[PDB]
DNA sequence: CTAGTTGATCTCATATCAGGAGAAGGAGCAGAGCGAATAC
RNA sequence: AUCGAGAGGA
DNA sequence: GTATTCGCTCTGCTCCTTCTCCCATCCTCTCGATATGAGATCAACTAG
């Protein structure tokens, strides 16, 4: 349930952000979204 | 080809019980499978049953 | 002479001897020529086939009908009990036939495929054994065959078979089954001889499985709903209908009357365990092996095997006069010791059926224990002398008792010279009853006939006599009419080790049909 | 010669994320080069 | 006995 | 009659994608999981 943001230096992308969003009672496991950025209109 | 019994040995276990090999099962799968798709082709068989 | 519709005639003297039923079959048979398709012969047992095939072949080479003129060479597949037995009719009913045997008995004494090469270009009948069929099907099918008969073609009932894949290389369309019998444990075996006699008409297997033998099958049991039962109905009219031009299987009822017969019963002695059979019985029943059995760890079959022993006889744990075998230690032999009595004193002659051979054994020690004349017939005696001992049975009445084993015993051997038959030890498969208590009442015997079938009461043999009746349920709803009572005298579960002794049509009828089919 | 007994063997039948690196293929674009094809 | 796993040693 | 193009092909060039391979040596221990008979055929007798 943090946004962490990292950079992959050998990637399609700058910068991806995620969140391992869980509801606190145990009802499901953790789901995962990423919100990522587009490497180098 | 299927090899002999020393590539695949069945090693005997504390009691009497025989263990197979990894082959020697694998071995069982294909000759299964392999009589009952022949059993099929002989026959009328679906094309993608065959298959 | 009769003459038949195009060209076929059939001798005068022969058609004459046919009965009436016979006749129509031999006009069956060749509409299935002329259609160039196979059939079943389903005639019940002693009703007369192999005269019916005989009449129809002397006829298709008399006829000289049009690769081959007339008849042309043909294959006679039967058990070998009965092979010098077909030989016999032909001999008697058309000798101008050439019948040679394939089999050790034989009568060629050079390499057998020489035989089959000279029965092929010269035109003549080759009876041959299923055994020699599955063994030599690279030689039998090289030859361009006219006709395949085969004599309890019922032996073709298992698909997967070798016997049965042997039997179904042979190129020709005109494919016969004699077997009065022609379903025995399910549609399986329906399935399996209609692909033999005409590939097509039952499709694939799978197909044949989910149309009619789950509908069919599963609409017969007990705790079947209405609607089941009524789809259970629809889908048995529609295979009866499917079957029906095929299938010519005519029962001792329509035909009794009409060939005079005398009379028969079918009593059911519901035996009962001695105190020595019966604390075995309950011993084994309590044993380890029946507890694993029921978990499912092992297989059913010892169980099943060993109970089937017990009930014949405690030959598990062989017990002067306490000899291994005593009669007094067996329930149904004590039962058998009256029967013969009574039966001896009468002067009437019996034929006594066993499911084993161990128990046949027992039960030749106790005849010879008594005075009783006997004369046997297993699976051991050579072929050879089969016909023979058959023959001496038939023939002097100072031989009280043939002893037997129902899987040679029966199957299309003739027995008329016994009067009595009793059942001694029920099989799985109902029909190896069915055909060994028809060996007695055929045609030719001169003297009332009844059968015998021995149970041991709350055993495994009662459970055994209830499975078959499920499955003569089975084969009646789609034999004689699809009407059939539902089976509830059991649910026939796995509880069979437990000892309970007892104390132009013009679319509007072709419409209203299909509504008919449609709303059941 | 010649049938009957003895063993082996086969069939059949009985239910119920925090790798990486390199080589092989296919893709799309880019152009070169030559045949035909209008056309001055 | 085989397989896998784990904990350790240099 | 030669310009001039021009359509079409022939590589060929980067690149992205796939895929397949590899990842120290040796040694000790513990611990958990992992049918049965009948009938037919044939061949050896086993004697007549
Ligand atoms: N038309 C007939 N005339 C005289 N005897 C007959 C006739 N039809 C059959 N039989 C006799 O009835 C017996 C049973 O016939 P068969 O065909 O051998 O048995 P199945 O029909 O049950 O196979 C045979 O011994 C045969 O001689
Ligand atoms: F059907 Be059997 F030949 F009596
Ligand atoms: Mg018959």
């Amino acid at each position: 349930n943090t946004v962490y943001v990292f950079a992959k230096k050998d990637s399609k992308y700058a910068y991806t952000g995620e969140c391992r969003s869980c509801l606190e009672n145990s009802s499901r496991p953790t789901s995962t979204i990423w919100v990522s950025m587009l490497a180098r209109a | 080809p299927v090899p002999p019994l020393s590539v695949r040995p069945a090693v005997v276990m504390q009691g009497s019980a025989r263990n197979q090999d990894d082959l020697t099962h694998k071995l069982a799968d294909i000759v299964k499978i392999n009589n009952q798709l022949r059993r099929n082709e002989q026959n009328g068989a679906a094309a993608h049953v065959i298959a | 002479d009769a003459e038949f519709d195009e060209g076929f005639k059939v001798p005068g003297f022969l058609f004459k001897k046919l009965f009436k039923y016979q006749q129509t079959g031999v006009r069956w048979l060749w509409e299935l020529h002329c259609q160039q398709a196979g059939g079943i012969l389903g005639d019940e047992m002693g009703l007369g086939k192999t005269i019916q095939i005989i009449a129809f072949l002397a006829g298709l080479s008399y006829s000289k009908i049009r690769r081959f003129e007339g008849l042309g060479p043909t294959v006679i597949v039967c058990p070998t009990t009965v092979m010098h037995q077909w030989v016999k009719e032909f001999h008697t009913w058309w000798p101008p036939f050439r019948v040679a045997i394939l089999h050790e008995t034989g009568s060629y004494t050079h390499k057998k495929e020489k035989l089959i090469r000279d029965v092929a270009h010269c035109h003549g009948i080759l009876i041959t054994s299923y055994s020699y069929i599955r063994l030599m099907q690279d030689d039998i099918s090289r030859y361009d065959w006219h006709y395949v008969i085969l004599d309890e073609g019922h032996k073709i009932r298992n698909p997967n078979a070798a016997v049965t894949l042997a039997c179904k290389q042979f190129r020709t369309p005109h494919r016969i089954i004699l077997s009065g019998s022609p379903m025995q444990n399910n549609l399986r075996e329906l399935w399996s001889l209609f692909d033999f006699i005409f590939p097509g008409k039952l499709g694939t297997l799978p197909v044949f499985m989910e149309q009619f033998s789950v509908p069919i099958t599963m609409g017969g049991y007990s705790n079947a709903s209405p609607v089941q039962v009524k789809t259970a109905y629809k889908c048995a009219c529609v295979l009866r209908d499917t079957i029906n031009p095929y299938l010519l299987r005519r029962m001792k009822s329509d035909v009794k009357m009409s060939l005079s017969l005398p009379d028969k019963n079918e009593q059911v002695l519901f035996c009962r365990l001695t105190d020595e059979q019966h604390k075995v019985y309950q011993n084994f029943v309590d044993s380890k092996e029946v507890y694993r059995i029921l978990n499912g760890e092992m297989q059913i079959f010892s169980g099943l095997i060993a109970l089937r022993k017990i009930c014949n006889h405690p030959d598990l744990f062989s017990g002067e006069e306490d000899q291994f075998g005593y009669w007094k230690r067996s329930g149904k032999m004590i039962v058998v010791e009256s029967l013969l009595k009574i039966w001896h004193k009468q002067g009437q002659r019996v034929l006594l059926f066993s499911q084993s051979r161990q128990m046949l054994d027992i039960l030749e020690v106790f005849l010879r224990a008594q005075k009783y004349t006997y004369l046997k017939m297993d699976g051991t005696t050579t072929i050879a002398s089969r016909q023979p001992l058959i023959t001496r049975y038939n023939e002097d009445t100072s031989i009280f008792v043939f002893l037997l084993t129902t899987r040679v015993g029966g199957l299309g051997v003739n027995l008329t010279g016994a009067n009595r038959v009793v059942i001694y030890d029920p099989d799985w498969n109902p029909s190896t009853d069915t055909q060994a208590r028809e060996r007695a009442w055929r045609i030719g015997q001169k003297k009332q006939v009844t059968v015998y079938r021995l149970l041991t009461a709350g055993t495994i043999e009662e459970k055994i006599y209830h499975r078959q009746i499920f499955k003569q349920f089975l084969t009646n709803r789609v034999l004689k009419d699809p009407k059939q009572r539902r089976f509830f005298k059991s649910n026939d579960l796995y509880e069979l080790f437990t000892l309970t002794s007892p104390d132009p049509l013009a679319s509007s009828s072709l419409l209203a049909k299909m509504r008919a089919r449609n709303h059941l």
